[PDB]
């Protein structure tokens, strides 16, 4: 299906830019699931704490 | 965040809450609560009974 001698170029290129924009949600994505991974860290870690403090 | 709780430290904007968080304390002193202390009341102390 004959076409223009530049669009094909432009269609390769709007799906370069959709790929490197959606990979980038992809890594922030994975950095907030890393802080619900501190936060309950932190809670459990302050209940023992408290713990060991009371029984002595 | 998790400086201001661990008792690591935070550098950032987040740098002039690491002198409020030293008067809070830590474990079971508290700079806060031991404001308190000096005003106790002086109640005796325990001695062997005399008739």
């Amino acid at each position: 299906m004959p076409v223009l001698l530049g669009i094909p170029l432009l269609l390769r290129f709007l799906g370069f830019l959709l790929v490197t924009l959606f990979g980038y949600l992809l890594t922030f994505l994975k950095k907030g699931f890393g802080k619900i991974a501190i936060a309950i860290s932190l809670f459990l870690a302050l209940i023992i704490g408290l713990n060991s403090i009371l029984v002595g | 965040v998790s400086g201001l709780a661990n008792g690591n430290g935070a550098t950032g904007d987040f740098a002039g809450s690491n002198s409020q968080m030293a008067q809070v304390g830590d474990g079971d002193n508290s700079p806060l609560m031991n404001n308190f202390r000096q005003y106790l009341p002086s109640l005796p102390q325990s001695v062997e009974c005399r008739p």
